[PDB]
């Protein structure tokens, strides 16, 4: 594997790590979700272009579409949470325990 | 109210002899109680206890004890006349046994 | 929410699950998971009540993270072999990533934390759907890729799920958290036998689904979500508590009830593969589930708790809407052991 | 076809039934006022269904046969003995209050169901919204404990929040001495033991709290004793109200569908009246619960569902 | 692992292949069918119990439908199960036939020639 | 009797009763016919009769 | 064998279709007739068992157990109908249903040909027993007792299942005839040691073996009368029957794996017998005498000789009858004074003369007075133990001395001395109680004339 593939995979790992390690703002985590989607898009596009798989050229576009549905979903939830607390802090989501 | 709830008082037990001086202790209803007594006594003491014991006493000898005694008498008679040993040390014949090759 | 909108969201959830179940292309399986989650989020929020918003947000974050790892595993597998068909997963790093993503989706330990919270935060109908229908797609994927699954990782997560579900259920007074921990333990039982026999996995899933449906419908019939609220039901509908007690005993796995069939069928299978310690530990650990089922049975049916005066008014009214499949579900969850050999029809 | 999601999907809506005559009207006032006759006359003039004040045996009248049941199997409380001994150590006071609130909740659900299913307006005497004035007077006179008030507030908080308050609140204002004299004139030996402080507390709750927060969501029509008998004036006063303050115009077909799905199925209406809060006045031990429930089941029409009781003349049971 | 999921010539969603017609159908008095009917009867009784109707005699048409549906489903379930076990037996016998060196026929000694250890009980 | 006339009462819903009984008898007739066909086909394939 | 099973199953619809005041009569009559039918299984062969079908078979070991099981149901119904008077009709029918289901499970358990079916029925017997204890017991401890009953048993039997499906994977079958004919020795290895433990500990907990006998003084004490009767008379013998059945596969491994259990049994005999000397609860004393008696059955099964097996069968049957009678005798006094303290009601021989005779006969059979079958079984086990090692006579002799001491003590405390002055509600004995005692004691004495009927397959 060339250095570009490892750079893309490292980008995905950094974003996943960013998602997993929460700070305070919910939106900061939605941004890491978007970054994971972007890294997947670039990785799959590079693999598809390199092997000249013509039909697969439509799959990153599809991959983009469901990226928006996931973002629009998340932002929707971020609205409701904010409407309850006046803040998007994940500390407030502690009504339910394990 | 220093009570924690509304509850019935614990009721005192009923003596069956108060209303049925010959009560048999089976039921509050005298007729049902008397028939419970009669049916228990008849089907326990007259049927299972007596007829069942009689049935078990006269069971046929499927254990073959008299048969074994007769066979033993036959072989003791036969062996004694012959002069052969009354009982044999080995149940299974040696000729049909194939021991391993050698003792070492 | 409008009834037509609710109906179409339910159909979209089911359509996503079926899309996962009929696809041969990995991208379509991923799309089915995405479509399932998209329609699943509003069903959890049907009653607003901010605890539902919290449960929906936690569920969305967990499932989106799992979806991302799933997509990454798909792409790694494609990189190491130009293959999109769902098969034995030519790359082992991709296989580990895929197993972890599916374990997060199912809620196996240690990815199990979200199940009790989301289940407690949503309604009982939403909990029924979440704990029955949502398991079909990930388990159907795991059955397909089972041959390439690493036994050490899958069995580690299975044992952890059984232990953690059993331990967590002991501390619960809320009925929905009890159901969640029961679900975690049964998921562990399902996934322990998966590398050896997928027919046993399917059989356990079906029996667990009928038992969970019966239990959730009995909890909907008597609108109880706590132990003390359920302890009032003997004084209003004794038959419901009696059927609940028998269903709880079956869920415990006691013979001759239906619950026993899967465990009996899994242990035997694991003994044909020279696995002895694992089934013994799993069977001994399931006694924790049995204990906290027995405690609920003590609370609701085997003793009578004090009631309230206003309950008298409830004596004058009947349950209006009837669940037609509840009697069949109860009978199927209890009296089905004599037809165990019919499991051969699942392969 | 019982109303439900399927009937809503195919057509039926409730906004089309409303004809500006819906007007949920409640006619409040202190004890022994003229509010009953005013309510009946208002319901007669406006063509509205009247609801006599919900009492201890209200639920009996809507189920089985309308005949009241024994006090042991229904209510388990006595208004007469509340007047005889308000501070009795058997918990009769708060038990009566909590049972009466449950009966008022059931009556409000019945009235809402009638209005939402037929479009015809309903007149009520009191409601769950004014029930508390009897609770406060009980607590201020030292008849109930603070725990009883907290339990009442808990039950009210999770129940009264699921309904639309009335359009029109009619209050009949009669001073304490006049109702005292009316009580002395009526002849009921138990009712004469109402102290003046009790009635004064009821009026204080009505005027200080009930009417002020009733008047911020809809207009309140207060009347005196003499002008309350003049029913046509009150009816035409209601005829010229400008209802733009309450949430009733802010209701859609989906909210009405949710409300109608709630107002049928009385078991869901009464769900939170029996929450597992163990106060001595209302908690009943397991033995008494079992005995009284078995006694209830032995009643002539109560062992089975309404159409399945062979001993009240039901027939063709084996084919239902 | 799936033992027969991908058996050659298998129709994806058939539930009852044509070759299964070569097997004797289960008798209508099959004890398993009678147990399915008993399950249907119990479902009907519980239906009467939950709805607060006279348990034994409330709805005979409904109880009959419960029994009939359970028996009707059980008949085809039994057919599929019997066919699947017949397939397992067919494949196992064919594989033993086609791999003789893996299942060698062993000439068996008699107990007169085998030497078993004796462990006295004392 | 009852206060509310309790619409499902002594005259049962004859359409539903008829549908239930018809479904039961239709299932039974179909099952007997199916079993007869299965026996005939099994004997035909196995050279028994 | 279905000629016993199916009539037992018909007791359920018969009970549920009976009149409110006829359930006890119908159940008693028809359970007695089922006992009469069960008596036909005593006709046993000398060489092999009665192999009814592929599923059910009867041997000279299971036939007396079946007869005792069927005979116990009428006695339980007679003993239960007094304290369940104020109960509602449906709950009375539910109690009788629990008893009928228990009998059905036990009957199939004692005759199953295959060990997995035996295991499933032997575990199914837990559900009705637990429901009986925790729903109709009188005190608050009955809940805890239930848990102790449930988890002691299961923690023992869950490994057994794992062993059984293991064995079928290596030998090919779990049919008992095939298991016996195709038997092979157990090698001396750690895997075989743990397989031996998994096959044995489940039965040891049921006996129970001294050390894991804690559940029994709780469960028997807190249970209602029919619960304790069935727990002592039949449910304890499931462990003995299962151990006797499963020992064939165990040899020659049993010779050294039996030592810890033989030591535990031969010392816990003394321990529990001495515990009976200082016991303020009469029902608890009766419960502990059962552990002391079953230690002897454990010893007899572990030493693996024909005399020991005969003795163990005889002792299991005799103990079932005697312990059931003693529990009933204590319940007669409990239903008068509503306390299980032994010294609360004294001098009862003065007030209840014939029940005192019943007490005396039960105590005499408990201390194994010759020629009762209690003594026959005890003496056979003692002779076999003497053959196993002469020093055993010291422990065995000591147990006999102690057993007579706490038996007659139990007799002297409750029957002799002077009656307590305050109690004044001691009514004369009912015919129901007297007949319940007679139907316990007469079969016991009658079994002396034909002891070969209870001596098992080794006779
Ligand atoms: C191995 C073999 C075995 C396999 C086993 C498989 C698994 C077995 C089962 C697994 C577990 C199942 C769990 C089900 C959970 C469901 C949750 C739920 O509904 O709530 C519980 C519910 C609670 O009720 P409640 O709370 O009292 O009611 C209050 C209301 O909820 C209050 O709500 P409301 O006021 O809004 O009321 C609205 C109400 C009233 O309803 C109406 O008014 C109807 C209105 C009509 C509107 C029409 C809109 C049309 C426009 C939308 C179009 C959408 C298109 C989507 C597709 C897009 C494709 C790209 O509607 C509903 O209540 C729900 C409607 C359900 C609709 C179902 C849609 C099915 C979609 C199918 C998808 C697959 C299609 C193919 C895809 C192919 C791939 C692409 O009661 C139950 O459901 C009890 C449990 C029922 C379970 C059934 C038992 C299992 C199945 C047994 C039958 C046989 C099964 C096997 C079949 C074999 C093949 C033939
Ligand atoms: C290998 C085994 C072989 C056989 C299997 C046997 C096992 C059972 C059978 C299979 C399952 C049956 C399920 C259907 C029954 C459900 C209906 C019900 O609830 O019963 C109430 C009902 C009484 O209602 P009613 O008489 O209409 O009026 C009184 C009121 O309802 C007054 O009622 P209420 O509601 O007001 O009373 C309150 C009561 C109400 O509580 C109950 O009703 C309890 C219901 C039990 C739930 C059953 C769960 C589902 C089955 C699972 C069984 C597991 C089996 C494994 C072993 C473990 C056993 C636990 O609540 C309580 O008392 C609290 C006590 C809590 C104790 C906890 C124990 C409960 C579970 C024990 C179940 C044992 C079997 C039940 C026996 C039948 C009853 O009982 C019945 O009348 C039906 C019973 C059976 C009908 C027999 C009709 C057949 C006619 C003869 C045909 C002849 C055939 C041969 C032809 C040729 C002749 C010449
Ligand atoms: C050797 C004797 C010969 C007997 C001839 C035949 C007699 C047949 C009787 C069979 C036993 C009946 C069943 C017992 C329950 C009795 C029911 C009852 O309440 O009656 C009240 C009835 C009316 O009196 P009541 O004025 O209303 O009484 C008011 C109070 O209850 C006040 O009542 P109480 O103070 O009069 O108390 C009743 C009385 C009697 O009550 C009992 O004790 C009955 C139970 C006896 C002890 C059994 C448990 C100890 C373990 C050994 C079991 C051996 C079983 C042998 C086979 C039995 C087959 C049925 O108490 C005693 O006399 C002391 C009992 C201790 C006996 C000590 C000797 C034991 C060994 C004897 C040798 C055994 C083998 C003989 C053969 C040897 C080689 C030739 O009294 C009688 O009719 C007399 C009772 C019968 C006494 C027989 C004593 C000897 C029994 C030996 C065993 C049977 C052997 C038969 C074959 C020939 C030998
Ligand atoms: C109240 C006053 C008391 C005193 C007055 C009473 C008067 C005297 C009456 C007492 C009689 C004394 C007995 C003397 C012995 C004679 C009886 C003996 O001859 O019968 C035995 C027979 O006894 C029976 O074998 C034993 C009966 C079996 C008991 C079964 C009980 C019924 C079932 C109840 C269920 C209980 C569960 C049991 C679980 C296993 C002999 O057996 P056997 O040597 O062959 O017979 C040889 C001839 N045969 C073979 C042709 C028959
Ligand atoms: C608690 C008991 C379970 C209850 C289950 C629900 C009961 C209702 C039955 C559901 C109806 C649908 C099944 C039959 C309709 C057509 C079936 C056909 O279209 O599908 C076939 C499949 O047939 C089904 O698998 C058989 C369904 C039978 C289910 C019953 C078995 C239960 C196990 C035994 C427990 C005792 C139950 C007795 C009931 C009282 C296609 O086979 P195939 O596509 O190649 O396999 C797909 C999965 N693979 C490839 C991974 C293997
Ligand atoms: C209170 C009631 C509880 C129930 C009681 C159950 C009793 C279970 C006891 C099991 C009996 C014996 C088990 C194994 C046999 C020998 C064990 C050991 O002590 O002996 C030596 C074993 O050697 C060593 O000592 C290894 C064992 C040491 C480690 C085990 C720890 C035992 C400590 C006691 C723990 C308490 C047991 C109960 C737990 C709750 C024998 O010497 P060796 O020739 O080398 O080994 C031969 C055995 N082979 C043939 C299989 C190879
Ligand atoms: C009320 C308390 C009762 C307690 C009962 C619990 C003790 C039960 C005895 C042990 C149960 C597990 C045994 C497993 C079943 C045996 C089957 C078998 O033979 O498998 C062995 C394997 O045996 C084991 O693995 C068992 C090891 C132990 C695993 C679980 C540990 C449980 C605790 C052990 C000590 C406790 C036992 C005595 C305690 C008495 C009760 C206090 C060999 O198979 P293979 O692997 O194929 O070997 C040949 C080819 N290689
Ligand atoms: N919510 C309540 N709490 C306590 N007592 C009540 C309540 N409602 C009515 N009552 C009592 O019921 C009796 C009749 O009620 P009232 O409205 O004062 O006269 P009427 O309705 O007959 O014109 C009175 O004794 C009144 O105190």
């Amino acid at each position: 594997m060339p250095l570009v593939y490892m750079n893309i995979i490292m980008a995905f790992a950094i974003a996943l790590a960013g998602l997993l390690m929460y700070r305070s703002h919910l939106m900061s985590s939605l941004l890491c979700l978007e970054g994971m989607m972007l890294s997947l898009f670039i990785m799959s596009t590079l693999i598809i272009l390199n092997t000249h798989f013509t039909l697969a050229n439509m799959m990153p576009i599809i991959l983009l579409v469901f990226a928006a549905c996931e973002a629009a979903l998340g932002l929707s939830l971020l609205v409701m949470v904010s409407n309850t607390y006046g803040t998007d802090y994940v500390q407030n989501l502690n009504l339910l325990q394990c | 109210p220093t009570i924690r709830l509304q509850e019935d008082p614990d009721p005192e037990d009923e003596n069956l002899y108060e209303k049925n001086p010959d009560s048999h202790g089976y039921d509050k209803d005298p007729i049902v109680d008397l028939w419970n007594m009669r049916v228990v006594f008849f089907f326990g003491f007259s049927i299972v206890l007596v007829l069942g014991s009689t049935f078990v006493a006269y069971l046929p000898d499927y254990r073959m004890q008299e048969w074994a005694r007769r066979e033993a008498e036959r072989l003791v008679k036969y062996r004694e006349a012959n002069g052969l040993p009354l009982m044999e040390s080995n149940c299974f014949d040696p000729n049909k046994i194939q021991l391993p090759e050698d003792e070492d | 929410m409008n009834p037509i909108i609710y109906t179409t969201l339910i159909m979209t959830v089911m359509s996503g699950t079926m899309l996962v179940m009929i696809s041969s292309h990995w991208l379509l399986i991923w799309i089915g998971f995405e479509m399932n989650l998209l329609a699943m989020i509003p069903v959890l929020m049907k009653n607003f009540n901010p605890r539902a918003t919290e449960a929906a947000t936690k569920y969305f974050l967990t499932q989106a993270t799992a979806s991302m790892m799933l997509m990454m595993a798909i792409i790694i597998n494609l990189l190491y072999s130009g293959q999109w068909t769902i098969t034995k997963m030519f790359n082992p790093v991709a296989m580990t990533m895929m197993t972890m993503a599916l374990a997060m989706k199912l809620g196996l330990s240690p990815f199990h934390f979200w199940v009790p919270e989301v289940t407690q935060g949503i309604s009982l109908q939403a909990g029924l759907l979440l704990l029955t229908w949502q398991k079909l797609a990930p388990l159907s994927v795991l059955c397909q890729i089972s041959q390439s699954i690493n036994p050490n990782l899958m069995l580690t997560m299975a044992m952890l799920s059984i232990l953690i579900g059993g331990w967590g259920g002991l501390n619960q007074t809320q009925l929905r958290k009890i159901m969640a921990y029961s679900s975690i333990a049964h998921m562990g039982w399902m996934t322990a036998v998966l590398p050896y026999n997928t027919t046993m996995t399917i059989l356990n899933l079906l029996i667990y689904i009928t038992m969970t449906l019966a239990m959730f419908m009995l909890l909907i019939h008597s609108s109880a979500t706590t132990t003390l609220s359920l302890s009032h039901t003997w004084n209003k509908m004794p038959v419901i508590t009696s059927l609940m007690m028998v269903t709880l005993l079956s869920m415990g796995g006691l013979p001759p009830l239906s619950g026993f069939m899967p465990k009996w069928m899994i242990i035997q299978e694991m003994t044909k593969n020279e696995s002895i310690i694992m089934p013994t530990l799993m069977a001994m650990t399931a006694l924790l589930n049995l204990y906290f089922y027995m405690r609920l049975a003590y609370s609701s049916s085997l003793t009578m708790f004090p009631s309230t005066n206003n309950m008298k008014m409830k004596w004058q009214f009947e349950h209006t809407k009837q669940m037609k499949l509840l009697p069949t579900m109860i009978v199927l969850s209890t009296l089905v052991l004599p037809m165990t050999p019919a499991l051969s029809s699942l392969n | 076809l019982q109303y439900g999601p399927l009937a809503f999907v195919l057509g039926e809506r409730t906004t089309r039934k409303l004809t500006e005559t819906s007007k949920v009207i409640t006619v409040d006032g202190n004890i022994c006022s003229g509010k009953g006759r005013l309510a009946r006359e208002i319901a007669e003039k406006l063509g509205l269904r009247h609801f006599p004040e919900a009492g201890i045996h209200y639920a009996d009248s809507t189920t089985g046969d309308g005949k009241p049941l024994d006090v042991q199997l229904s209510g388990n409380c006595s208004l007469e003995k509340f007047y005889d001994d308000p501070k009795s150590n058997d918990g009769n006071s708060y038990r009566l209050q909590s049972w009466l609130y449950a009966s008022r909740l059931l009556q409000y659900a019945d009235a809402l169901e009638h209005l939402l299913s037929t479009g015809q307006g309903v007149v009520l005497e009191r409601s769950i919204y004014s029930d508390f004035v009897f609770l406060e007077a009980m607590y201020r006179q030292g008849f109930i404990r603070k725990q009883c008030v907290e339990h009442y507030n808990e039950v009210k908080k999770v129940t009264a929040c699921e309904y639309l308050p009335p359009h029109v609140v009619v209050y009949v204002d009669v001073p304490v001495p006049e109702i005292q004299s009316r009580i002395q004139k009526k002849g009921n030996p138990h009712e004469m033991k109402i102290t003046a402080a009790y009635l004064q507390d009821i009026e204080n709750a009505y005027k200080k709290t009930f009417l002020p927060e009733m008047s911020e969501k809809c207009e309140v029509l207060q009347y005196s004793a003499r002008e309350a008998e003049d029913a046509e004036k009150v009816v035409e006063d209601i005829e010229y109200l400008k209802c733009d303050k309450g949430p009733w115009p802010d209701q859609d077909d989906r909210t009405f569908h949710r409300l109608r799905m709630l107002v049928q199925n009385k078991l869901e209406v009464l769900n939170y009246t029996t929450i597992p809060v163990y106060l001595p006045e209302i908690t009943i031990g397991a033995h008494q619960s079992d005995r009284v429930f078995q006694k209830f089941t032995e009643l002539p029409g109560r062992k089975y569902s309404p159409g399945y009781n062979e001993d009240v003349g039901d027939k063709w049971i084996w084919l239902k | 692992m799936t033992m027969m999921s991908g058996r050659p010539g298998r129709v994806p969603l058939q539930f009852l292949p044509n070759e299964a017609r070569s097997l004797p159908p289960p008798k209508l008095t099959d004890p398993r069918l009678v147990y399915m009917g008993f399950l249907g009867y119990c479902s009907g009784l519980i239906d009467n119990a939950i709805r607060r109707r006279p348990v034994v005699s409330a709805g005979l048409h409904r109880q009959l439908l419960y029994v009939t549906s359970f028996v009707f489903f059980g008949y085809y379930l039994l057919k599929r199960q019997d066919y699947m076990y017949a397939l397992r037996d067919h494949d196992m016998f064919a594989y033993v036939k086609s791999h003789p060196e893996d299942f060698p026929e062993k000439d068996k000694k008699t107990y007169g020639e085998i030497l078993e250890e004796f462990h006295p009980v004392r | 009797k009852f206060y509310i006339r309790e619409p499902p009462h002594g005259s049962p819903d004859w359409l539903k009763v008829g549908l239930t009984l018809g479904t039961s008898v239709f299932l039974w007739i179909y099952l007997i016919k199916q079993h007869k066909e299965d026996v005939l086909e099994y004997k035909r394939r196995n050279g028994l009769e | 064998m279905l000629k016993i099973i199916i009539p037992t199953t018909m007791l359920l619809p018969m009970t549920w279709m009976s009149k409110h005041n006829m359930i006890w009569i119908n159940a008693t009559v028809h359970s007695l007739l089922i006992s009469l039918i069960s008596l036909s299984l005593l006709n046993q062969l000398g060489e092999n068992s009665l192999n009814f079908s592929l599923t059910f078979f009867s041997d000279s070991l299971s036939a007396p157990l079946l007869v005792l099981t069927t005979w116990l149901l009428p006695l339980m119904l007679m003993a239960s109908q007094s304290h369940l008077s104020k109960e509602t009709t449906t709950r009375k029918k539910l109690y009788i249903t629990m008893l009928i289901l228990l009998q059905l499970f036990l009957i199939m358990t004692f005759t199953a040909t295959e060990l997995i079916l035996f295991y499933i029925l032997f575990e199914a017997t837990l559900v009705p027993t637990l429901i009986i204890i925790t729903r109709w017991g009188n005190q608050t401890e009955r809940l805890n007792a239930g848990l102790y009953f449930l988890f002691y048993t299961l923690a023992g039997s869950l490994p057994l299942l794992v062993a059984l499906v293991y064995i079928q994977n290596t030998t090919g079958s779990l049919n008992f005839l095939i298991i016996h004919y195709w038997s092979h020795p157990l090698s001396n290895s750690w895997s075989n040691i743990f397989m031996w433990l998994a096959c044995i500990m489940a039965f040891m907990v049921k006996m129970p073996l001294y050390g894991l006998h804690l559940w029994l003084p709780k469960a028997h004490v807190e249970a209602p009368i029919a619960g304790s009767m069935v727990l002592a008379a039949v449910l304890l013998k499931l462990g003995g029957y299962g151990m006797m059945r499963i020992t064939t596969i165990l040899n020659p491994l049993t010779n050294y794996m039996a030592y810890p259990f033989l030591m535990l049994s031969m010392w816990g005999m003394i321990m529990t017998s001495s515990i009976c000397l200082r016991q303020t609860d009469l029902k608890s004393l009766i419960a502990y005498s059962s552990v002391s008696h079953m230690a002897l059955v454990i010893v007899a099964i572990m030493i693996q000789t024909p005399w020991s097996f005969m003795g163990a069968t005889a002792l299991m049957i005799a103990h079932g009858l005697t312990s059931s009678m003693l529990f009933c005798l204590a319940n007669t006094n409990y239903e008068r004074v509503h306390s299980r303290t032994m010294i609360l009601a004294r001098g009862l021989q003065t007030l209840l003369p014939l029940m005192a005779t019943w007490w005396l006969v039960a105590s005499l059979t408990n201390l194994a007075l010759p020629p009762s079958i209690n003594l026959i079984g005890e003496l056979f086990i003692i002779t076999a133990s003497f053959s196993w090692s002469n020093i055993t006579i010291i422990l065995m002799g000591m147990n006999m001395m102690i057993t007579a001491l706490y038996s007659l003590y139990m007799l002297i405390t409750t029957q002799r001395g002077k009656y307590t002055h305050h109690i004044n509600n001691i009514k004369p004995s009912f015919t129901r109680e007297n007949a319940l005692m007679a139907l316990h004691i007469l079969p016991l004495l009658l079994l002396t004339l034909n002891p070969k009927m209870i001596l098992g397959p080794l006779y």
